[PDB]
């Protein structure tokens, strides 16, 4: 992530060709690795007959009980239960009733044991790519940047400060405020610069219709996070997961309400938690369940207000990084004159003014682009609130 | 987004939050464009109008 | 689509150049005046860079391309003025008249005759007219001429001054970030004759500006971070005179032309050392120019400042040599007893207290080889004045109890207790010296070289350890006497005691470990001349190693001093010297990869890195040259630790996947010493990737291979929270990972991270990036650990006192003459700023705020405020001078 | 009158401004991302190795014995027996998934141990009984028998000197002195509900009695009772209330019984039907015919209003212990619990801190104790001062509890 | 939850409908005021003329009696009732007791009239806050303030309206214990205080002073422009 000239300079032509040099050599070295292998023994006769000892259509079974005389009991998908033996090379030390095993068809015998057993709905929510830029991307939020770093990055990088006072770091963080402020950016910048793994949850993702399929996916969600790295979990748009826990008349409302009541249990209920951090985000905060807002579950409440006349300069500066800017413009024209508008408004102004230059056959962008752009973006919010009663 | 209680609707919002997020979530999409067309400008929600 | 009605320019400049063949002949006025009316108007519709779409420039050539093909050549009677009207008007649209094979024909309109002073109609326009087109000429057209035929025709002759005025024009129009476009122009034009381009561009820059020097100045050294061998040879000496001739910032000479010492010429920086002795005004920049000249990148400068001004202007030499060294001892004496440290912490051993209740009871460990590691509760914590009377009683009993190699080891630990000392360091040894034993005196008098290491004053050039050496008829008196004095005089390149200790090589007394460390002792001294050392080593090498096919005591020690005597030059003559000198059998051609890449400390020479892979890649090699592919991988570890992190991410990407993943003896035995050589800072990417292959011990091999990778997993200094890994692996490492072999090792790894509180700079990077070797003192240890049987007998000479080039730590002191000032310094996560808006904010981590001797840390360019001007060298370097000035109200 | 695009004017744009390095820098970035892919499929080192033992021990088995245990070994199934008839086998056997057969015994059996309701190994071809089995134990109650001590002493539940006193009477005292109840002529209650505001200490009292129990203790995961299949959740209730009768005096802790049924209604003809069957099965094995004897039930909820009056009846839930907020003497004891194990100044007072938390819980008090040390890491300290706690009270409470009453305060002094 | 009544209490003892009346004060234009040695001064901001109206009917500064002033915030309707009522009491006091009316007596009337106006249901309280400045009580300069709860209170320098928290924090670091004599210096303190306006247009400041012996002296936008010039003269010392 070092393309730091950020412009059409020969350094970025030199830097990226260095990256081309190392990856081509990494290709050619592993190309030589699968090339110059004159070693063939292929099992030394042991695993080769074993791979022929097991059946070729390997099937999947489920343990019920363990009769340890090398003759145990299993269960199939339909529930057909078979007094099968243990055809060998399996240590009887990691097989428990519930752990799924590997079976045959002709004799149904236990050949291996199936590992990791993840239902392929939680593996979709496992992020592999760092999407965007680092903390230097966003346009100045440094009082609240230092807050989230105290609970996520700093306890993982340097947990020597906390043992000197015996204080565990905070676990839950709420991001709340008006829309268009930077909630989704602050999660993506953390997921960029991190060392542990990352999990994203899009709102109504853990909602199904089979009346028990809802809460069952939540158990496997925290199970995967606990079994893997000391990592964090980002669950966004939790306004569709909690509203004050009232009792009413609809029957599909309860399997909604029950799944959202056992997330409470997995979070800060019985004995332990592990090193799992949870980051949650909404637009509205007052319509939430007060059982989730209490400390023990969430220890940080972070406001994201609409910007000022000072850090707004940093918003216009970053979104006008790589565009040809004519020297006629003043950034403080649109900032000081109008004092209401979000950070997502400013990105729309910079894109619209660039479209106005091609609209009148230009490359550079003058003040007259921003005069028409600041109009056209802002005409989507209504006229006003009350007449001159107050003075 | 109305209130809770036995009023408004949750499930209308449950679908709406996914529309609110598959184009603006953790993963930004490319080469997919949406067109929305309706009257009654002031009564659709101020989270997809941003 | 509102076309039509206002298409004036797609009609009348569609007709009048179409009527130009209708009015060239039989119309002498319409040939000229309509051309001039075409020329100025097409010139006028391009000068505003606020209409890129030109109503002529992509409207006329739809017929005008076939017109110009019949107007410029086919006229054949071109006048003196009509060529200045045709070529001035028709060389403008030719980048967009023509497609991507324009690159051979930017000349069939232009170079018929370049009309006059082409910037006359291209001055105020930035690059739309011809300046992009000028770069298109210097890209392809000049390079095919200047590939072998630089001295050539009009494509070089006028093109020189044509590129001269264009390079002036980049810093003329707007003076924007197109300043850096001039090195984009100067280096593409005549890549190898860059200096022939730069010599005109040096003098042009000298008269260009004195404020718009510095960002182009750092643009050069960013391009000089990696290049070809000849480009790094060329643009670094072009870099030298710009703070010498244009400006006189000039305190960036000494270390930032140590950049240019080894590549261009050793005497050239000595002529720049002469240029240091020219600009002697007045003291403050002069002081900190010569602060680095002793113990920051090299020593050996104490012979050139005893000339005719020996009062205070040349009496800084001994002050540089040992007094500011002793003022640095006054850091560890005064300031570092103040911050943290009483005389004996002695309690990282006591931090193993909670283990005795973890699982019932304790007091089960009684291994005698743990008592080797018991010396490092006293040994490592007592560096920088951890002086101990009767706190060495754990040493004093175990010295007089057993363990002859530990009698040498506990005696060698006394030199680490009194380090950087000349005042009373020998007096501490003398009471613990007279025991009349082989092992006691050979460890203590080797430690005497450690005490006066970095001093290089008159302590014992041949006084003590030469008299220790001539006592030999026997064991380590023969060995341990030559090692300490070459360790003490490693910073020097003195010839005399090298010739005193050359008959150690010429004795042919066949003690093998003595001759091996003899190559290591002479290797630490010199890096340049004295080819007779290369002669002396290979004589006994051909005598001894030819009549054997055996252990690496031959191989790990004897070619290594050859590589240390020829370290750090990418000339590739040293490979022609060494490899054609030891043309021999392949177990002696193990030494082929040593002196090849020891001259290749750090640069971008990726063509070497592929021959560092492709020759001996895998082959599966049934137990014949497996040492050579480890040592070929050993030389992959350097040439990676100083392109400044550009290849470090690529190094951890390749060596994590390729070897430890799809390897064999190369990966699962040896390929973790990269991480024990790449960085010593620590970060949880590689610090957690090593216990992926360590918590999985993979015990089927001789597991001390993987437990060697345990050992220098803790080869990261600057103490951390890594105690969680080592103590928990020490808990599984007591019973399992048996304590007979590595109970010394895990606590060697445990006790080395908290060596002192401070003094962790062992990482070969000073100022910003320069080496300061350094390398000659560390690299013997990672060459030593190949692999086993030196955990017991022979490597105990090495494993304690191998690397001893720690230079101090911290950039907190002020030294304004009385040394009373503290500062207001402001420490931050390091710079990222390369080219952005002026001025550029240097760093990003504003939270930490100290005044005085606080820490260095991994990426810290610590700045200061309160208008003290910090004027000294404006880089940093831990002995700032800090004058005072406030003329801004 | 605004139109500015025509295919010739497209060729104006991508030649003006850095024609040298535009594609020259771009395709280098393009093919390296192609090369990010082409390394990955060239590696292909996924390696999901599992099932295999260390390959130094099974060598004796997979020489001939594995081939000897293919054809002579049997793939026999297990079943259940209804009954038998005299002078003959006449064995009537079901599967509950397959059909019901009437089969013969084999030669390798003793005809005595073919008792009714017994799991037996059954042939695949002629379906003869070969091997009788031990009875089935329920697999998921074994998963939720805790077998583990969470470490919370009663000295950490400060502010609740009387709520523990009520809870000590029901759980601990009949299990250690079952005399004074009989020797006076009373019976202890058998069901205790816990209700009140969240974060008040519901889980702590349940976590602390799991420490000092000396008895069978069963945590019950609440949403395991809700299943996908019809009637499956009601069968899970039964197996729980059978094995409790086997051993003596086992403790069962439910938690958040709001989820497993709160109200019984039917107006839209449907809804939470399967939840009601599991919930009513819980009732009839709580009271009814066959009283349970020595089974103590603990429940805890945050929303006690929305529960069924069938559970509100005493005889099922007998003691209503509620948790309130500690007045002042409770909170001053709570600060001394959560701040004794941290580096503080040894001269500060805590009663001034307990003033400024008027309506607060035990969770909110601990959040102040953790936050005050976080201010010490904002500065560079290793001990907490008085103003560290005073800023922490404004950070936790006053940043969310009041914003109009603090600046415009002048109605009260 | 429970507010919707001025007679009910919260479970933690509050009157939210009284507290909501102070929220209506924060929609008003800011007005500051200090006392000095002899000359008291108060200024208002945010004139914002709208090109088509007469500006002598939008006045925010009035006089109750000959030696007492008034500046307010909130909404314009409720201020007109309080002003017109207070003119009667400061005139009927003079009839019953032949003294002039002190500045302390008229503030207790405004607070007590707003007091009983809060107690009874079906009586919406006044959503205004006022500044009473008068150097009337025997040559002594004083200034008080009010509150919609009905609590009269005395400051030495005051700020109200939309943005009072910045100005009140500004004056604490600016009001010197050195008494601002040479009263144009004290007037320049207010113009420096009103320089932190919501937009600071310069020509939107209506300062009104009183030299404690004459009547009210409304400043013109030529004398006030001279004081804005000398504020930029002292600002030239930053370079
Ligand atoms: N402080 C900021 N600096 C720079 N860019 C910003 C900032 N705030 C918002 N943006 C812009 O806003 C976009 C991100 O939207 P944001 O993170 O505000 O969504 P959100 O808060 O999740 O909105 P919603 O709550 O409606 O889902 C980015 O494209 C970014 O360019
Ligand atoms: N009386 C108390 N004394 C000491 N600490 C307390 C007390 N009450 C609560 N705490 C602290 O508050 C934290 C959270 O309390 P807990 O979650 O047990 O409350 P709860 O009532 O069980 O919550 P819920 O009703 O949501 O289940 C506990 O970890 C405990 O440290
Ligand atoms: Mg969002
Ligand atoms: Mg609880």
């Amino acid at each position: 992530p070092l393309v730091t000239p950020h412009t059409q300079c020969r350094l970025k032509l030199l830097k990226l060709e260095r990256i081309k040099d190392y990856l081509l050599m990494e290709e050619e070295f592993i190309r030589n690795q699968e090339q110059m292998k004159p070693l063939e023994e292929k099992q030394e006769e042991e695993r080769s007959k074993v791979d022929d000892l097991r059946g070729t259509p390997m099937s999947v079974g489920t343990l019920e009980e363990i009769i340890d005389d090398n003759h145990a009991i299993v269960s199939t998908s339909v529930g057909s239960e078979h007094y099968v033996s243990i055809l060998s090379f399996v240590d009887k030390d990691l097989l428990e009733p519930g752990c799924s095993v590997l079976l045959n068809h002709k004799v149904h015998a236990v050949i291996g044991v199936l590992m990791d057993d993840t239902d392929p709905l939680v593996t979709v929510m496992k992020v592999e790519k760092a999407p965007q830029e680092t903390y230097a991307d966003i346009g100045g939020l440094d009082n609240q940047i230092q807050e989230i770093k105290e609970s996520v990055e700093l306890p993982l990088t340097h947990p020597e400060y906390y043992e000197e006072m015996g204080i565990k770091p905070p676990k839950g963080v709420i991001l709340y405020g008006p829309p268009g402020t930077g909630k989704t950016l602050l999660a993506k910048a953390v997921a960029n610069q991190t060392s542990a793994t990352f999990l994203r949850v899009v709102g109504s993702e853990l909602i199904q219709k089979y009346l028990g399929d809802g809460p069952k996916l939540v158990r496997e969600l925290f199970r995967v996070a606990e079994e893997h790295a000391p990592s964090i979990v980002f669950i966004d748009e939790i306004d569709a997961i909690g509203t004050k826990r009232y009792d009413s008349n609809s029957g599909g409302e309860r399997e909604i309400q029950r799944t959202m009541l056992e997330l409470l249990n997995q979070l800060d209920g019985f004995d332990s938690r592990g090193d799992v951090k949870v980051i949650m985000a909404t637009n509205r905060i007052e319509t939430l369940d007060p059982a989730l807002i209490r400390p023990g579950r969430i220890d940080r409440k972070i406001e994201f207000p609409l910007p000022d006349e000072k850090t707004k300069k940093r918003i216009f500066q970053i979104h006008t990084s790589r565009m040809t800017l004519a020297d006629d413009v003043t950034l403080d024209d649109l900032i000081m004159a109008k004092d209401d508008l979000s950070g997502a408004d400013i990105k729309a102004i910079c894109t619209e003014a660039g479209l106005m230059a091609l609209r009148e056959r230009r490359m550079k962008v003058t003040n007259e682009d921003f005069k028409k752009s600041k109009e056209n973006v802002l005409y989507k919010k209504q006229e006003g609130t009350p007449e001159g009663l107050y003075l | 987004r109305l209130e809770g209680g036995s009023g408004g609707d949750s499930e209308v919002q449950r679908t709406m939050l996914e529309l609110l997020n598959q184009l603006d979530g953790f993963e930004a999409t490319k080469n997919i464009k949406v067109i929305m067309a309706t009257n009654r400008i002031d009564i659709l929600d101020s989270a997809l109008l941003r | 689509m509102e076309e039509g009605g206002r298409d004036k320019a797609p009609v009348q400049p569609q007709q009048s150049p179409a009527a130009a063949p209708g009015g060239t002949d039989e119309k002498p006025s319409g040939k000229e005046r309509r051309d001039a009316g075409d020329k100025d108007k097409e010139q006028e519709l391009s000068e505003e860079d606020k209409q890129l779409q030109d109503e002529l420039e992509m409207l006329v050539e739809r017929l005008g391309e076939k017109d110009t093909s019949l107007y410029r050549p086919a006229l054949e009677e071109l006048r003196r003025q009509i060529r200045s009207s045709t070529t001035s008007m028709t060389s403008v649209p030719k980048p967009l008249k023509f497609l991507r094979p324009h690159y051979g024909k930017l000349k069939e309109i232009y170079e018929n005759m370049a009309p006059g002073e082409n910037k006359r109609f291209a001055a105020d326009i930035i690059s739309v007219l011809a300046m992009t087109m000028s770069g298109e000429r210097e890209c392809l057209k000049y390079r095919l001429v200047g590939s072998q035929e630089e001295l050539a025709s009009w494509g070089h002759e006028y093109v020189r001054h044509l590129a001269g005025e264009v390079a002036k024009e980049w810093q003329e129009l707007d003076d924007a970030e197109k300043v850096q476009r001039e090195p984009l122009l100067t280096l593409v034009k005549e890549i190898v004759p860059y200096n022939m381009a730069h010599n005109a561009e040096h003098e042009a820059c000298d008269l260009l500006m004195e404020i718009e020097q510095v960002d182009m100045l750092e643009k050069d050294i960013d391009e000089n971070a990696y290049a070809k061998v000849c480009l790094y040879l060329t643009s670094c000496v072009n870099y030298v005179p710009e703070p010498e001739n244009s400006a006189l910032l000039r305190c960036a000479l000494g270390v930032f032309r140590k950049f240019s010492r080894f590549p261009e010429a050793l005497r050239l920086a000595l002529m720049l050392n002469d240029m240091e002795l020219v600009e002697d005004i007045f003291t403050s920049c002069k002081d900190v120019v010569v602060q680095k000249q002793m113990a920051f990148m090299l020593g050996r400068h104490g012979v050139f400042l005893e000339l005719s001004e020996d009062v205070e202007e040349y009496e800084d030499l001994t002050e540089i040599m040992s007094n500011v060294q002793l003022n640095s001892n006054f850091l560890a004496l005064a300031r570092e007893l103040d911050i943290m440290e009483p005389k004996v912490p002695d309690d990282i051993y006591k931090t193993h207290l909670e283990n005795n209740r973890f699982g019932g009871s304790g007091s089960q460990v009684d291994s005698a080889r743990m008592n080797l590691a018991s010396s490092f509760v006293n040994g490592f914590v007592n560096a920088a004045f951890g002086q101990d009377k009767l706190l060495t009683d754990d040493g004093n009993k175990w010295l007089y109890k057993n363990k002859d190699h530990g009698m040498l080891s506990a005696a060698a630990s006394l030199g680490m207790i009194l380090l950087w000392d000349v005042d009373g360091g020998l007096t501490q040894i003398d009471k613990y010296l007279y025991s009349s034993e082989d092992y006691i005196k050979s460890g203590a008098l080797l430690a005497c070289g450690i005490v006066n290491s970095g001093v290089r004053n008159e302590c014992d050039p041949a006084l003590a350890l030469l008299s220790d050496y001539v006592l030999h008829n026997s064991n380590t008196m023969r060995l341990g006497s030559i090692f300490g004095l070459g360790l003490a005089y490693a910073g020097s390149n003195r010839e005399d005691v090298l010739t005193l200790l050359l008959p150690v090589m010429g004795d042919s007394k066949s003690s093998m470990e003595v001759a091996g460390v003899t190559a290591l002792a002479c290797g630490m001294i010199a890096v340049g001349s004295c080819n007779g050392d290369v002669t002396s080593t290979i004589l006994q090498t051909i005598m001894e190693k030819s009549e054997t096919e055996l252990k690496d005591t031959y191989a790990r020690w004897l070619p290594l001093g050859l590589g240390l005597n020829h370290l750090g030059k990418g000339e590739a003559i040293e490979a022609i010297l060494a490899a054609l000198e030891v043309v021999s059998e392949p177990f002696r051609s193990f030494a082929n990869t040593l002196v090849d890449v020891c001259a290749y400390a750090g640069s971008g020479n990726v063509l070497k890195v592929q021959q560092l892979l492709h020759i001996c890649s895998e082959h599966f090699d049934s137990k014949e040259k497996e040492e050579d592919k480890d040592k070929k991988e050993k030389k992959d570890k350097d040439k990676k630790e100083a392109p400044a992190d550009m290849g470090a991410h690529q190094g951890v990407a390749v060596l994590g996947i390729a070897l430890i993943a799809m390897g064999e003896e190369i990966g699962a035995e040896m390929a973790l010493r990269t991480f024990g050589h790449l960085l010593r800072y620590g970060e949880p990417t590689l610090r957690r990737a090593v216990p992926l292959a360590l918590a999985l011990i993979s015990v089927s091999n001789p597991r001390l291979n993987i437990l060697d990778t345990l050992s220098k997993f803790s080869h990261d200094a600057d103490p951390e929270v890594s105690y969680n890994s080592i103590f928990a692996m020490g808990m599984v490492g007591s019973g399992t990972n048996n304590a007979r072999l590595a109970a010394m090792l895990r606590q060697l790894a445990q006790y080395h991270a908290k060596d002192p509180n401070n003094l962790f700079m062992v990482r070969l990077a000073q100022g910003l990036t320069h080496l300061g070797k350094g390398t000659l003192t560390l690299c013997p240890y990672h060459s030593d650990r190949q692999l086993m049987s030196q955990v017991a007998v022979a490597g105990l000479l090495t494993v304690l006192v191998s690397f001893l080039d720690v230079r101090n730590i911290i950039l907190g002191k002020s030294h304004y003459v009385l040394y009373g000032l503290v500062a207001a310094m402001q420490p931050r996560m390091l710079v990222t700023f390369d080219e952005e808006l002026r001025p550029l904010p240097v760093s990003v981590r504003v939270g930490q705020a100290v005044d005085v001797v606080g820490q260095a840390g991994k990426p810290k360019t610590i700045t200061g405020f309160q208008t003290h001007t910090t004027p000294v060298l404006l880089a940093h370097g831990e002995r700032a001078e800090l004058a005072t000035e406030e003329f801004l109200p | 009158p605004i139109r500015a695009l025509d295919e010739g004017d497209i060729a104006l744009l991508k030649t003006y401004g850095q024609s040298t390095y535009s594609r020259q820098i771009k395709q280098v970035e393009d093919d390296i991302q192609q090369l990010l892919k082409k390394i990955n499929e060239l590696t292909g080192i996924k390696e999901s190795d599992t099932g295999l033992a260390p390959p130094a021990l099974w060598d004796l088995a997979a020489d001939k014995q594995t081939l000897q245990s293919e054809q002579p070994l049997q793939v026999a199934r297990c079943t259940k027996i209804i009954n038998a008839d005299s002078e003959d086998p006449k064995y009537i056997i079901n599967v509950k998934q397959f059909a019901k057969f009437v089969v013969d015994l084999s030669d390798q059996v003793a005809p005595t141990d073919i008792e009714e309701g017994m799991r037996v190994g059954v042939d695949r071809n002629k379906y003869q009984i070969h091997i009788p089995l031990p009875p089935k134990i329920d697999p998921t109650v074994t998963m939720m028998q805790v077998e583990e001590k969470p470490d919370v002493t009663y000295s950490d539940v400060g502010g609740c000197k009387e709520q523990i006193e009520k809870l000590r009477e029901v759980v601990e005292t009949p299990l250690l002195h079952p005399e004074r109840f009989v020797n006076l002529g009373i019976e202890p209650p058998k069901g205790v509900l816990l209700f009140g505001p969240p974060g008040t200490g519901k889980t702590l009292c349940a976590r602390a009695v799991a420490n000092r129990t000396d008895a069978c203790f069963i945590r019950v995961i609440g949403s395991e009772l809700v299943q996908k299949y019809v009637g499956e959740g009601a069968r899970m209730v039964r197996e729980l209330f059978e094995m409790a009768r086997t051993k003596k005096a086992c403790l069962i802790f439910f938690d958040e019984i709001d989820a497993i049924g709160g109200a019984r209604f039917d107006d839209g003809a449907g809804g939470d039907n399967e939840v009601q069957r599991t919930m009513l099965e819980l009732i009839n094995q709580l009271d009814g015919f066959d009283p349970r004897g020595n089974i103590k039930v603990l429940m805890a909820t945050n929303r006690p209003d929305t529960l069924d009056p069938a559970l509100m009846r005493p005889g099922r839930l007998d003691r209503k212990i509620e948790f309130s907020l500690p007045d002042l003497e409770g909170r001053t004891h709570i600060f001394k619990i959560h701040a004794r194990s941290m580096s503080v100044e040894r001269d500060i007072r805590f009663e001034l801190l307990a003033r400024l938390c008027p309506n607060s819980t035990g969770a909110e008090i601990r959040s102040v104790c953790t936050e005050a040390g976080m201010f010490a890491i904002r500065a560079r300290r290793k001990i907490a001062t008085e103003k560290d706690f005073l800023e922490a009270v404004n950070k936790v409470i006053k940043s969310y509890a009041k914003f109009s009453a603090t600046p415009r305060y002048m109605t009260y002094n | 939850s429970y507010d919707r009544a001025i007679t009910v209490f919260s479970p933690d003892g509050h009157l939210f409908q009284v507290e909501y009346a102070q929220e209506a004060v924060k929609k008003g234009s800011t007005a500051v005021g200090v006392r000095g040695r002899d000359i008291v001064v108060l200024g208002v901001e945010k004139k914002s003329v709208a090109k088509l109206q007469d500006e002598r009917t939008v006045r925010k500064i009035c006089a109750l009696d000959d030696n007492v002033c008034m500046a307010f915030a909130g909404l314009t309707a409720d201020a007109r009732i309080v002003i017109n009522r207070a003119r009667v009491e400061c005139q009927s006091h003079r009839l019953t007791v032949e003294d002039p009316v002190t500045v302390e007596y008229i503030t207790r009337y405004i607070a007590s009239l707003k007091q009983r106006y809060t107690q009874s249901n079906g009586r919406r309280p006044f959503g205004i806050s006022a500044l009473i400045v008068g150097f009337d009580f025997d040559g002594t300069p004083r200034l008080y303030q009010t509150d919609p709860s009905g609590t009269y209170h005395a400051w030495k320098a005051n700020a109200i309206g939309r943005g009072a928290k910045s100005v009140r924090e500004f004056l604490e670091k600016n009001y010197t214990d050195e008494a601002i004599e040479t009263d144009d210096l004290t007037i320049k303190l207010v113009i420096k205080a009103l320089l932190e306006v919501v937009q600071s247009g310069g020509k939107n400041i209506e300062l009104a002073v009183m030299r404690r012996d004459q009547s009210l002296k409304i400043l013109n936008p030529e004398e006030i422009e001279k004081y804005v010039a000398e504020i930029e003269k002292e600002k030239e010392e930053n370079e």
